[PDB]
RNA sequence: UGCUGAAAGCAUCUAAGCACGAAACUUGCCCCGAGAUGAGUUCUCCCUGACUCCUUGAGAGUCCUGAAGGAACGUUGAAGA
RNA sequence: CGAUGUCGGCUCAUCACAUCCUGGGGCUGAAGUAGGUCCCAAGGGUAUGGCUGUUCGCCAUUUAAAGUGGUACGCGAGCUG
RNA sequence: GUGAAGAGGGAAACAACCCAGACCGCCAGCUAAGGUCCCAAAGUCAUGGUUAAGUGGGAAACGAUGUGGGAAGGCCCAGAC
């Protein structure tokens, strides 16, 4: 009899932090995708954005297991005439340790407008200091 | 497992200490600090030092072992002091130290000025000979293997920078 | 050295290692019997 | 740090040996510090000057403001430069063209004289295809500008015609001849880019 | 290519660990570049009058004021279809 | 098959590496000079002519080199024929 | 046997492969193949091992003190390697 939707305007969004440290990639990515998207709260509706804001500091400081630190590569192409740019892991983390983060949870996000929308509510941070201190961000783990 | 069942002994004057598993190992000659691996397991038993290997952790007696063949180097290196003796074979060659800058001319056209890193004494008995002491093997041993690398012997004269204990071997024309 | 995929022990003092994942067959004697690979 | 400065044509300099030497007349006025950026503020250590003699009518308030800040007079139009973290400027001091009587070459940066459309033979050195011989309506023009099917596309920064100059470029490394205090002038060897008249960023040759 | 060094009393460039190593790779040189929607920073400038109305909404007016600045128009350019 | 213009040349290119030159190395029946082979390396560079429709090829003269291939045996709504 | 003449779920996409045959409706429940950390419904399930190569996630002859299991076969207190 017309079930519950998440109508946006209703939607009570929290904050959260997340200390990186020493944290498995892609463990973090995806329990961070689950949250970014809303899935652990039980007014889940897939097309509303209902999922928490989190502030991932410490992003530099996360693990990979392995030798995946020198070996996993990050490829793009510049959209150029034979332009295919390559980056390990550490070199990576050398330029932009924001990156790694981003790009492993936004592979474990959904493809369009909402799954966007939904990666805008992450904010990763190299530095321990974060400055949305106004917001009241409680701890996470 | 052979090595690491046979203790290192420490004599009198050899201040160590286990920081956890950072080891710092004093003496007259230097003062040595090693951060060992996580897999070995260190402790004092009466005078001598004992290396066993920890349970749950796959390869423990190749990791203690080393750890025992180390701290013996480093024990012996604090104490008595390593040497290496390099020799310069060939005619025009000349070695010269002043100060801690070893200046080499091998028949370049610019004469080399080989620095030394952390506390390794650089001596010449003769021009032609370099005697270079220090409490590392490591770094001697590095030292060495650069001022031997800028001339290798010449396996046909035996031109070169060459360690005093090495032989070489040379071969004719043809 | 040789890059042969089939590297074998040739004379006696020559001596097997995995050097970086890679098998080398390194030597004493005679440098020609130095070779990687498979 | 570097300067900015008008082009006023080209000249030689004979030397009493013998070597004319053609060089670029820079007239090069008090170039005055309009404002100091730093760490604390901006994140970068830097200054901004001003040259020439704006009519105050000319200048709107929001940069006659500006200059009021500084104490300066309204030159015409405003640069930057980065400081080499050891030197240190303040705001309404006048830089003057003495500072490159220590240097010997010297990077220019212009902006170069427009051509306009211009096709490909004058823009990307193209060769003209086979004047007669039976070709119809193709001397000047590119050929192919692709494969086939594999890409079925032209692929991106493909030599094309298009807009030829009015673009900012560089002439490194040129060396200074004279340095003129009383004038104001600043001789440099060779040619810079853009026209008489336009202005010019001189500063000390990065590849020493 | 080495140094120290096991596993494997030794040995061995390595399994802890540690140095070198090329026009390649990342910068350094030149150019574009915050539509980088993640739309950053600095600096200066400008606006400081009233009344209705209602579903007091980030509402809709009504006269009054029109700034900083811009565009338009003109004379034009070593800028330009 | 109610049409996907077929060789060669010009113009314009682009990618691969099984590297022709240039860069770094191991062995050598490597004295040096010059090689021989092998390994890593695709950043950049890589003839002009005679003959023939030629591609190729042979020849003359250079070059550090005159690489082997993919791209509808690249490229005719771009030219030639 | 399937398609042709068969939709639906799976095999990324995939007439013929695996599961299964749509009369129509329902915002009910149980299962098949195949699955269960995130894209995306459900195990970051339980226990015992293997793997260190990112194997899993293309391939042979042949090469190798990789690494696990076993079942045997060569020596000791006269003390072998
Ligand atoms: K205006
Ligand atoms: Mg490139
Ligand atoms: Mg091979
Ligand atoms: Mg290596
Ligand atoms: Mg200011
Ligand atoms: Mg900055
Ligand atoms: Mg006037
Ligand atoms: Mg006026
Ligand atoms: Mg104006
Ligand atoms: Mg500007
Ligand atoms: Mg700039
Ligand atoms: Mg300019
Ligand atoms: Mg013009
Ligand atoms: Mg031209
Ligand atoms: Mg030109
Ligand atoms: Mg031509
Ligand atoms: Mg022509
Ligand atoms: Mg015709
Ligand atoms: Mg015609
Ligand atoms: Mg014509
Ligand atoms: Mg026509
Ligand atoms: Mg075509
Ligand atoms: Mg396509
Ligand atoms: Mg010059
Ligand atoms: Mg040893
Ligand atoms: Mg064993
Ligand atoms: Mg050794
Ligand atoms: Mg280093
Ligand atoms: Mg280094
Ligand atoms: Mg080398
Ligand atoms: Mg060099
Ligand atoms: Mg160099
Ligand atoms: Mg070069
Ligand atoms: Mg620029
Ligand atoms: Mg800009
Ligand atoms: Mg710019
Ligand atoms: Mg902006
Ligand atoms: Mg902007
Ligand atoms: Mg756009
Ligand atoms: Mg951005
Ligand atoms: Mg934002
Ligand atoms: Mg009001
Ligand atoms: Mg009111
Ligand atoms: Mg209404
Ligand atoms: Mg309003
Ligand atoms: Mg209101
Ligand atoms: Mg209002
Ligand atoms: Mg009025
Ligand atoms: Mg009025
Ligand atoms: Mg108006
Ligand atoms: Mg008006
Ligand atoms: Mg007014
Ligand atoms: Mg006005
Ligand atoms: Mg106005
Ligand atoms: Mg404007
Ligand atoms: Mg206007
Ligand atoms: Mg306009
Ligand atoms: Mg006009
Ligand atoms: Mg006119
Ligand atoms: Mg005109
Ligand atoms: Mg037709
Ligand atoms: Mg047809
Ligand atoms: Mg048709
Ligand atoms: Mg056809
Ligand atoms: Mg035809
Ligand atoms: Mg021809
Ligand atoms: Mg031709
Ligand atoms: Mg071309
Ligand atoms: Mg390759
Ligand atoms: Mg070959
Ligand atoms: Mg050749
Ligand atoms: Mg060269
Ligand atoms: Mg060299
Ligand atoms: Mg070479
Ligand atoms: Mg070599
Ligand atoms: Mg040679
Ligand atoms: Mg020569
Ligand atoms: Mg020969
Ligand atoms: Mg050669
Ligand atoms: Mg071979
Ligand atoms: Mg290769
Ligand atoms: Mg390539
Ligand atoms: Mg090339
Ligand atoms: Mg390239
Ligand atoms: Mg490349
Ligand atoms: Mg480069
Ligand atoms: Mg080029
Ligand atoms: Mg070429
Ligand atoms: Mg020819
Ligand atoms: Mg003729
Ligand atoms: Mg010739
Ligand atoms: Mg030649
Ligand atoms: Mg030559
Ligand atoms: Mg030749
Ligand atoms: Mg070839
Ligand atoms: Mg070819
Ligand atoms: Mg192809
Ligand atoms: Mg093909
Ligand atoms: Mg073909
Ligand atoms: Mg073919
Ligand atoms: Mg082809
Ligand atoms: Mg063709
Ligand atoms: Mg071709
Ligand atoms: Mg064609
Ligand atoms: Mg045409
Ligand atoms: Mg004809
Ligand atoms: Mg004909
Ligand atoms: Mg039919
Ligand atoms: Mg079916
Ligand atoms: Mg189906
Ligand atoms: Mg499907
Ligand atoms: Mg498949
Ligand atoms: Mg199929
Ligand atoms: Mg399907
Ligand atoms: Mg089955
Ligand atoms: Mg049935
Ligand atoms: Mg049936
Ligand atoms: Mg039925
Ligand atoms: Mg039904
Ligand atoms: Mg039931
Ligand atoms: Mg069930
Ligand atoms: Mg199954
Ligand atoms: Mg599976
Ligand atoms: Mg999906
Ligand atoms: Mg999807
Ligand atoms: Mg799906
Ligand atoms: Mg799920
Ligand atoms: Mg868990
Ligand atoms: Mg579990
Ligand atoms: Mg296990
Ligand atoms: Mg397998
Ligand atoms: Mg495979
Ligand atoms: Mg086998
Ligand atoms: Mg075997
Ligand atoms: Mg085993
Ligand atoms: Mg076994
Ligand atoms: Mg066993
Ligand atoms: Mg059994
Ligand atoms: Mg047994």
């Amino acid at each position: 009899m017309k079930t519950f939707t998440a109508k946006p305007e209703t939607v009570k969004r929290d904050w959260y932090v997340v200390d990186a440290t020493g944290k498995t990639l892609g463990r973090l990515a995806t329990e961070l995708a689950r949250r970014l998207r809303g899935k652990h709260k039980a007014e889940y509706t897939p097309h509303v954005d209902t999922g928490d804001y989190i502030i991932v500091l410490n992003a530099d400081k996360v693990a990979v297991t392995g030798n995946k630190r020198t070996d996993k590569v990050y490829y793009h192409h510049t959209g150029h005439i034979g332009g295919i740019k390559q980056a390990t892991f550490e070199e990576m983390i050398a330029r932009r340790p924001e990156r790694v983060i981003e790009i492993a949870v936004k592979g474990m996000l959904p493809k369009g407008p909402l799954g966007r929308a939904m990666f805008r509510k992450l904010k990763v941070y190299a530095g321990n200091e974060h400055n949305h201190a106004a917001q009241q961000p409680q701890v996470l783990d | 497992s052979r090595v690491a069942k046979a203790p290192v002994v420490v004599p009198a004057g050899v201040d160590v200490k286990i920081n956890g598993q950072v080891i710092t190992i004093k003496g007259k000659n230097g003062e040595l600090t090693r951060t060992l691996n996580d897999a070995v397991e260190v402790k004092h038993a009466d005078n001598t030092l004992t290396f066993g290997p920890r349970d749950g952790y796959a390869d423990g007696w190749a990791q203690a072992g080393t750890a025992r063949a180390l701290l013996n180097s480093m024990v012996i290196g604090v104490t008595e002091g390593f040497t290496k003796k390099l020799q310069l074979v060939g005619v025009g060659y000349r070695a010269a130290v002043k100060g801690n800058v070893i200046n080499l001319s091998l028949g370049f056209s610019h004469p080399v000025d080989h620095q030394l890193p952390a506390g390794i004494t650089a001596e010449c008995p003769t021009q032609t000979e370099i005697v270079l002491k220090g409490a590392d093997k490591q770094v001697i041993g590095q030292v060495a293997a650069d001022l031997r690398a800028y001339r290798r012997p010449e396996p046909y004269k035996g031109k070169g920078v060459r360690y005093a204990d090495e032989v070489v071997r040379t071969k004719e024309a043809k | 050295m040789k890059v042969r995929a089939s590297v074998k022990k040739l004379c006696r003092n020559c001596k097997i290692v995995k050097r970086d994942g890679v098998i080398r067959v390194i030597c004493s004697a005679e440098p020609k019997h130095k070779q990687r690979q498979g | 740090i570097g300067l900015v400065g008008k082009k006023v044509g080209m000249t030689r300099i004979f030397t009493e040996d013998g070597v004319s030497i053609p060089v670029t007349v820079i007239e090069v006025e008090a170039n005055r510090v309009t404002q100091v950026k730093d760490l604390a503020n901006d994140g970068y250590r830097a200054i901004q000057v001003t040259t020439g003699a704006k009519k105050a009518n000319r200048v709107t308030k929001p940069e006659a403001g500006h200059f009021a800040k500084a104490g300066v007079e309204a030159g015409r139009g405003l640069w930057e430069f980065r400081l080499a973290e050891g030197e240190e400027f303040t705001v309404g001091q006048s830089i003057s063209v003495e500072l490159f009587a220590d240097v010997k070459k010297v990077d220019v940066t212009g902006t170069s004289k427009g051509k306009g459309f211009a096709g490909t033979v004058k823009r990307w050195n193209f060769r003209t295809q086979d004047a007669t011989h039976g070709n119809s309506l193709s001397h000047r023009v590119p050929g192919s500008i692709g494969q086939n099917q594999t890409p079925g596309k032209v692929f991106k920064g493909k030599k094309m015609a298009g807009q030829m100059g009015n673009e900012r470029v560089t002439v490194q490394s040129l060396d200074v001849v004279r340095v003129d205090a009383e004038r104001n002038l600043l001789l440099v060897k060779g040619a810079v880019p853009g026209a008489t008249g336009s202005d010019l960023i001189v500063k000390p040759a990065v590849k020493a």
